[PDB]
RNA sequence: GUGAACAGCCUCUAGUUGAUAGAAUAAUGUAGAUAAGGGAAGUCGGCAAAAUAGAUCCGUAACUUCGGGAUAAGGAUUGGC
RNA sequence: GCAGUCAAGCGUUCAUAGCGACAUUGCUUUUUGAUUCUUCGAUGUCGGCUCUUCCUAUCAUACCGAAGCAGAAUUCGGUAA
RNA sequence: GAAUGUUACCGCAAUAGUAAUUGAACUUAGUACGAGAGGAACAGUUCAUUCGGAUAAUUGGUUUUUGCGGCUGUCUGAUCAGGCAUUGCCGCGAAGCUACCAUCCGCUGGAUUAUGGCUGAACGCCUCUAAGUCAGAAUCCAUGCUAGAACGCGGUGAUUUC
RNA sequence: UGUACAACGGGGUAUUGUAAGCAGUAGAGUAGCCUUGUUGUUACGAUCUGCUGAGAUUAAGCCUUUGUUGUCUGAUUUGU
């Protein structure tokens, strides 16, 4: 199966494959947030742990967070809840769910790393993504600088260039608050 | 089996003898189905021929329809309750006996199937297939 | 090879073995022998049986340590900053002073 | 031995098998090892 | 010695259980080594 | 005692413990039972066998000599404290 | 009851592919008759159930030959129980 | 099962019995043939029927395991633990037995019949036949399988002293 | 007279469904004495809970055993 892992420090992410039951087998039994020794998937991830976060069956449905189960079943959903958007006010809809057991059914396991192996992984640790947006209301600022109500602000907004050809631009937020 | 039949099936135990009556599951009018004959079966002296699923056997209608009634037609059994064992090893069992009025060519009367249906019979016939909910 | 449980007392039900009842309504129950079997069909409630799984979980029995403390968690603390904004004049203007 | 070079299909077939049943046999086996035994039930009276 | 259960993969290209798993019964035989103590030697006759 | 009860089942008083005996538990029997799925297809014929059953309450058709048919049919309920 | 020989006919034409009149030779002994030899100091009468075995004048199935056998289907005949 | 010296082990095989059966689907192929309507088969494969011989991992049936639990009635002052009710009744129930109600297995050489042939005279020609001969069937004989002749047999072991 | 055999005992395997005993602030409730209760107290109550997947049974044609205890020459017959 699919394995699509994330390194939540950096940012990063990519997807791997994996065929070998014995090497797969490690994740049956298992449920979505248990956490799993990497050696046994692969060398590469020897010592890496990883965290079950979800990931779709065959078929494509999603896993759900605590039903236990390794099989499908169909709850009711509502507002604010997994594997579902309301299209109105007080919408609920009947939708066909998979466990959150992981079984060798599934299309894709979501994983997220929370140690980090003996060896680097290629598109993961090794490379790392900015976060997009900065702090834009008043005290979050303040937070992620550490500054007193005494340092103001304005300075101390975010500033993201951007050229227009020959026109190298500059905007920062609206602070609010 | 015969006719309209596309695969073979594996012997599965025999659940319904001659005489036995089961569910009728379709839409067509039709209540219940009284078995008379199993289709492609043979001989042994005093031995009942029996059905089980996927066979088409030839019925009367006992209650339903008065334009069902009276006449012999073709039917195909679509749930067993009797066990019988599968090559993955499994025994399993149906809570009633019924099958689905059809035509020598398999064809359906009805334009829906209610209730389960059997694997082995869905695979069997292509119409039972089509007018299916929940197989197996 | 998937193993299954029983559906009326909760046992691993190794491969053929036991008997699978596939109810009216086509919901499937399993059982690891004719024994969970006769209760189910007299409609025996597993909540009031002692020795299924399904008992034990509601009276709370011998789990002990599972709800014994672990070990499970991190500590990070990796700026990337905000993109497009020099990702490099956001940490020597983050000296900060409180 | 056999008789005959059989070429069947049937034989021929080169057969691994899978999983071998070590239930035991005495009643309605449920469990292949004491391990798996003592995983599924857990403490006893008896034991440690 | 007895019987258990096996479960495998068929392999038989134009079944409907190509590829799929199978549950079969089988015996075992126990089987330590025989041990040879002698040799004896037929010839033909024509009274056989 | 239980129960409508001189019923059946257990007991007190009294009376018995008489009926050749031992060892095995093959076939076929005699007598007593059970059996998946089907449900009279068996058979001259449902022969045999199985089903039903007490009570309290609800409910009860044709037809009739008006007296019945009627426990018609069909239902629910029932321990212990 | 079953099978022949002759061949006038039938079969668009063409006796004999398949049939076959008028005649005529046979076989068979699950028909029914004719007989009265055995049993009247007694050989248990019909049908069914069960079960074995035999016959072949073969319904199916193996391999054939023929056709008024294009195919498909059929019909006729052989070795065949 | 007496007797062929005794006893034991391992075998041979005379004679006798003998077994497998039928179907469908796929594919061949919408092919051959046919104006058309229609419409095959051999090779390959997957299942099936009827029959047989076993077997009991599994599933099911059976229950005096009177094994565990439950229930009525009574009797042992109560409790505990029991008795009686032609096995008191009920649910589960191991083991054994057991079912196309369950699983597994059912061999391949030869010789022939019909029939189609080769060569080929009788009969300078012609002919499958007269001599000689090829191919050939759910047949037959073997192979295989079951008995083993208690008056068919072989190899081998040990063979008694108060 | 020995990886001998047997009777028990122990361990496994299995079947039932939680033993007896004691305890409880569980229990529709109920009585009895007063010092008439700012839990009054002593008991009683089908049933429930805990010790307790407990207890009981488990070769009579299940498996196994370093323990315990015991057994180990009676009879008849056979020769080319
Ligand atoms: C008309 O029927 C009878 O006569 C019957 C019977 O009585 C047979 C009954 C005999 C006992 C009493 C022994 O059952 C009798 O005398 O049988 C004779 C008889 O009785 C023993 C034997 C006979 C004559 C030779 C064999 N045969 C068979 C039985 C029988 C049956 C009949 C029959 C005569 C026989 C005789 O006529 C019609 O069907
Ligand atoms: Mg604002
Ligand atoms: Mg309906
Ligand atoms: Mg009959
Ligand atoms: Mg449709
Ligand atoms: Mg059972
Ligand atoms: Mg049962
Ligand atoms: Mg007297
Ligand atoms: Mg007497
Ligand atoms: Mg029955
Ligand atoms: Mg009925
Ligand atoms: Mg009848
Ligand atoms: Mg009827
Ligand atoms: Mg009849
Ligand atoms: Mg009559
Ligand atoms: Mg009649
Ligand atoms: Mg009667
Ligand atoms: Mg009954
Ligand atoms: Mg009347
Ligand atoms: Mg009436
Ligand atoms: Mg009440
Ligand atoms: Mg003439
Ligand atoms: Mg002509
Ligand atoms: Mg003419
Ligand atoms: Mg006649
Ligand atoms: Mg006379
Ligand atoms: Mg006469
Ligand atoms: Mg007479
Ligand atoms: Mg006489
Ligand atoms: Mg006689
Ligand atoms: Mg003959
Ligand atoms: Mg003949
Ligand atoms: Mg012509
Ligand atoms: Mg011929
Ligand atoms: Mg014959
Ligand atoms: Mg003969
Ligand atoms: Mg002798
Ligand atoms: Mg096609
Ligand atoms: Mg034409
Ligand atoms: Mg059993
Ligand atoms: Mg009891
Ligand atoms: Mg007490
Ligand atoms: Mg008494
Ligand atoms: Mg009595
Ligand atoms: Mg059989
Ligand atoms: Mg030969
Ligand atoms: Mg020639
Ligand atoms: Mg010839
Ligand atoms: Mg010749
Ligand atoms: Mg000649
Ligand atoms: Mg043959
Ligand atoms: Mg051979
Ligand atoms: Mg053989
Ligand atoms: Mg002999
Ligand atoms: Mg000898
Ligand atoms: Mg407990
Ligand atoms: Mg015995
Ligand atoms: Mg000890
Ligand atoms: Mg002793």
């Amino acid at each position: 199966m699919k394995l699509n892992i994330s390194y939540p420090v950096n940012g990063s992410q990519k997807t791997f494959e994996i065929d070998d039951e014995h090497r797969i087998r490690v994740f049956f039994d298992k449920r979505i947030g248990q956490e799993v020794d990497g050696e046994a998937v692969g060398d590469e991830f020897k010592g890496y742990v990883f965290k079950i976060s979800g990931g779709n069956d065959k078929q494509g449905f999603p896993m759900k967070q605590g039903v236990l189960l390794p099989t499908r079943i169909k709850l009711l959903l509502t507002k604010n809840v997994s594997c579902y958007r309301p299209r109105r006010d007080g919408e609920r809809k009947r939708k066909s769910v998979r466990g959150a057991i992981v079984g060798p059914d599934l299309a894709v396991l979501a994983l997220v790393i929370v140690k980090k192996g003996e060896q680097e992984l290629e598109g993961l640790t090794d490379t790392t993504v900015p976060k997009r947006l900065g702090p834009k209301r008043a005290n979050n600022i303040r937070k992620f600088f550490g500054l007193s109500k005494e340092d103001d602000v304005r300075d101390f907004v975010i500033r993201r260039e951007v050229t227009k050809g020959e026109k190298t631009y500059t905007k920062a937020p609206k602070i609010q608050r | 089996s015969g006719n309209g039949a596309q695969g073979t099936k594996f012997r599965i135990s025999l659940g319904l003898p001659v005489g036995a009556i089961m569910n009728c599951a379709d839409n067509s009018g039709a209540r219940n189905l009284y078995i008379i004959a199993v289709k492609g079966s043979g001989s042994r002296l005093n031995r009942l021929p029996a059905a089980s699923l996927g066979d088409m056997v030839m019925a009367t209608v006992k209650k339903g329809k008065p334009e069902l009634r009276k006449k012999v037609m073709p039917a195909i059994v679509v749930r067993q309750a009797k066990s019988w064992r599968r090559r993955d090893g499994v025994f399993l069992y149906f809570e009633d006996n019924a099958g689905v009025i059809a035509n020598p060519k398999g064809e359906m009367k009805g334009s829906a199937i209610t209730g389960p249906v059997g694997k082995e019979c869905a695979d069997l016939w292509p119409r039972v297939a089509s007018n299916s909910g929940v197989v197996v | 090879m998937k193993v299954e449980i029983d559906s009326f007392s909760g046992a691993k039900i190794y491969p053929g073995r036991g008997t699978l009842f596939v109810r009216g309504d086509s919901k499937i129950f399993r059982f690891q022998n004719s024994k969970s079997a006769s209760l189910f069909k007299q409609r025996k409630n597993p909540r009031r049986i002692a020795w299924t799984v399904l008992f034990r979980k509601h009276h709370k029995k011998g789990i002990t340590e599972e709800v014994a403390k672990k070990r499970s968690r991190k500590t990070v603390k990796a700026q990337r900053p905000i993109t497009g904004a020099s990702l490099d004049l956001i940490k020597e203007r983050r000296s900060l002073k409180p | 031995k056999s008789l005959y070079t059989n070429t069947s299909r049937k034989a021929l077939e080169e057969v691994s098998l899978k999983w071998i049943d070590t239930a035991s046999k005495f009643g309605k086996g449920r469990f292949q090892t004491p391990a798996e035994k003592h995983a599924f039930m857990g403490t006893l009276k008896k034991d440690l | 010695a007895g019987m258990t259960t096996i479960v495998r993969d068929l392999d038989r290209p134009g079944s409907k259980f190509h590829k799929r798993e199978v549950v079969e019964a089988v015996t075992v035989v126990d089987t330590p080594p025989v041990v040879v103590v002698g040799v004896v030697g037929y010839v033909e006759t024509p009274r056989g």
